[PDB]
């Protein structure tokens, strides 16, 4: 792919531990965070990824942009397993992280695993929508948590963010069955995806 | 030529003067070093904004002590915060010598000229300064080929210049060889100055506190009793003052060990103190109550 | 030494901090002088907050 | 109490890295409260000392955990008939309730 800066967002809600993916969803996530980091690098090696949590009851910046998985690993193992995803804070935090980098000629991406339905205000969601369009930030959300009993509030906004543009923003929906979580992300486009230009 | 050539007046900001001294004083008696961030404007005006030190991987002032990775890593960091600007020299310390570069440090300066055309080498004296003011001088090294064919005088004109003779003769030879030296000036912001002038914050509380009054009474007794004992000598002193000449008096009758000096001073001390004591206490009762 | 710091005050739960920068810088300073440890961080005012 | 001492070996790798003394603290309180409903003042008495020190070892104890610790203290004091001691435990119990 192209030289890309990504914030990977990990949800540590209390639906992030559902038995849906073996063995537990939380162990499934350890394998996926590692898997995804790697997929991005092998595509084009000029990729970097930072790490922030969107949950724990608090969001926390673990890691800024790095080409070493050892830091990203280290931020992951320090977690507190209960939280609640604050959708709004993750988008903002991610956007500020993307303004400062070691390379400032890179694509601006946010990928977020969403393991719970959102409890966020409706008004709040509308503001971030145009914040992503101002700064020309495109976001793929991997959802397998907000389809379990919830309907996608997020859909409209993610659509809106897309423009003709080498990045395409996408809502990626994953059937939440047993086949393991890194595998469904792999069989979803996320480095098999095409542009909007 | 590309320019008429003259040696830089260095306007070293407050933070950079103060920082080089902290690092280099700590580093006694080792050679210490680091790089200068600044901007070059005019025909001689170098403003040095900050300094940052170069971690010792050698003895200091070596090319084993200048690491490529380190240089790279520091620059990469300074961009995030906007402190990235171009290198206008490098500092070092001799704390065993005045401002005068040694042979090894010329060799370091010869490598810097390749890096930057206007790079200075600034000698910071951490303990060895010979005036009340800090002695620091900046040098630049240009080739022997211009200097010998007599282009050195042209370069040194249309400026006030600086002449020093701190190591006398040794300096002159070195000075000649390198290039020149020029007045060093200091850039002060009036924000910077005000922070520095205030040094206390519980000064307001303290001026309306006092000690226990038991030790005040004690100082007053000690003062009066001590002045009796030098008053006895003081009478004996003015028996003399019978020997012509001020100097002869001091040598012969030991006119220097003066009773006069020790009375005046001790009377002054206890006196000034008791003015303040009454002032503080008398304010305290009526103001507070 | 400076860090980059961005404050968003719409939500006081939205903050920018360069994590990696801190660890890197801590190690370099120790090689000049070992008595330098992380003992805190300054906030630039211009007042105290609850934040 | 015995299971929780084995469990923590396993459990650490699953969570990511977490504490596991949480269950243990609550179990020791329940042993003291069983003793007190059976009138053994002393067995509960050495359990308070050992339990108090472990609160202080952490920077903080949770509200759930500390209610159970203050639960045991209230029970013990009203048997001894110290009004003064009983009073301090109750005002805290309402705060952290």
């Amino acid at each position: 792919m192209v030289l890309e800066a990504t914030v990977l967002v990990i949800d540590n809600s209390e639906y992030s531990r559902n038995g849906d993916f073996p063995r537990t969803r939380f162990e499934a996530q350890i394998d996926s965070v590692e898997f995804i980091f790697q997929a991005k690098r092998n595509s084009n090696p000029e990729n970097t990824v930072g790490l922030i949590s969107g949950a724990g009851a608090n969001p926390r910046v673990l890691s800024t942009f790095t080409a070493e998985f050892g830091k990203i690993l280290a931020g992951l193992h320090d977690t507190q397993i209960e939280g609640k995803l604050h959708m709004a804070t993750a988008l903002q935090i991610a956007q500020l992280t993307l303004k400062h980098r070691q390379n400032k000629v890179q694509h601006q991406r946010i990928v977020a695993f969403v393991c719970s339905p959102i409890s966020d205000s409706r008004d709040e969601l509308i503001r971030l929508a145009k914040t992503l369009k101002k700064n020309n930030v495109a976001v793929d959300i991997i959802n397998f948590g907000e389809i379990e009993q919830n309907t996608e509030l997020l859909d409209e906004f993610i659509a809106a963010v897309n423009n003709p543009q080498e990045e395409t923003s996408h809502l990626l929906t994953v059937t939440p069955g047993p086949r393991l979580l890194y595998e469904n992300i792999a069989s979803s486009p996320i480095i098999l995806e095409e542009g909007s230009s | 030529t590309g320019r008429d050539d003259t040696k830089e007046t260095v306007y070293i900001s407050s933070i950079a003067l103060l920082k080089m001294l902290k690092h280099g004083r700590a580093g006694v008696p080792m050679e210490v070093m680091g790089l200068m961030l600044g901007e070059f404007v005019d025909d001689y005006t170098v403003n040095v904004v900050d300094v940052f030190a170069m971690p010792q991987s050698g003895t200091g002032v070596s090319v084993e002590a200048v690491d490529d990775v380190f240089q790279a890593k520091m620059m990469d960091m300074l961009k995030q915060t906007g402190r990235d600007q171009m290198v206008v020299g490098w500092y070092h310390s001799h704390p065993g010598f005045g401002c005068w570069l040694s042979s090894v440090d010329v060799n370091t300066q010869k490598s810097f000229e390749q890096l930057n055309s206007r790079a200075v080498a600034v000698v910071v004296d951490p303990i060895q300064s010979v005036k009340g003011k800090v002695v620091i001088d900046a040098f630049r090294l240009i080739d022997t080929g211009a200097l010998i064919n007599n282009l050195e005088p042209r370069q040194t004109t249309s400026n006030t210049g600086l002449l020093n003779k701190a190591n006398i003769q040794a300096l002159i030879h070195g000075l000649n060889r390198h290039y020149y030296s020029l007045n060093i000036d200091y850039h002060k912001t009036a924000k910077e100055t005000k922070m520095l002038m205030n040094l206390h914050k519980e000064q307001w509380q303290s001026g309306l506190k006092m000690y226990d009054y038991e030790e005040k009474e004690e100082s007053n007794l000690a003062a009066t009793k001590s002045m009796v004992k030098i008053a006895e000598q003081y009478s004996k002193r003015i028996e003399e003052e019978k020997e012509l000449t001020e100097e002869e008096l001091k040598t012969r009758y030991v006119g220097r060990q003066d009773p006069k000096k020790h009375l005046s001073e001790t009377a002054d001390e206890t006196l000034e103190n008791n003015i303040v004591s009454v002032l503080t206490a008398g304010v305290n009762s009526v103001a507070i109550k | 030494f400076a860090l980059p710091f961005e404050e968003d005050e719409k939500n006081s739960d939205v903050w920018f901090l360069d994590h990696n920068y801190i660890e890197n810088m801590n190690e370099m300073c120790k090689k000049i002088n070992a008595k330098e440890k992380l003992i805190g961080w300054y906030h630039s005012g211009p007042k105290l907050r609850a934040s | 109490k015995a299971q929780f001492q084995e469990l923590d070996s396993k459990k650490q790798r699953n969570n990511g890295s977490k504490d596991h003394g949480d269950g243990i603290l609550l179990i020791d309180s329940e042993i003291a409260r069983t003793y007190l409903l059976k009138n053994d003042l002393v067995k509960a008495r050495d359990l308070l000392d050992d339990l108090e020190k472990t609160l202080d070892k952490k920077d903080s104890i949770p509200l759930r955990i500390t209610n159970s610790f203050y639960s045991t203290n209230s029970q013990y004091f009203k048997f001894k008939n110290d009004f003064n001691s009983f009073y301090y435990t109750s005002l805290l119990y309402l705060s952290t309730l």
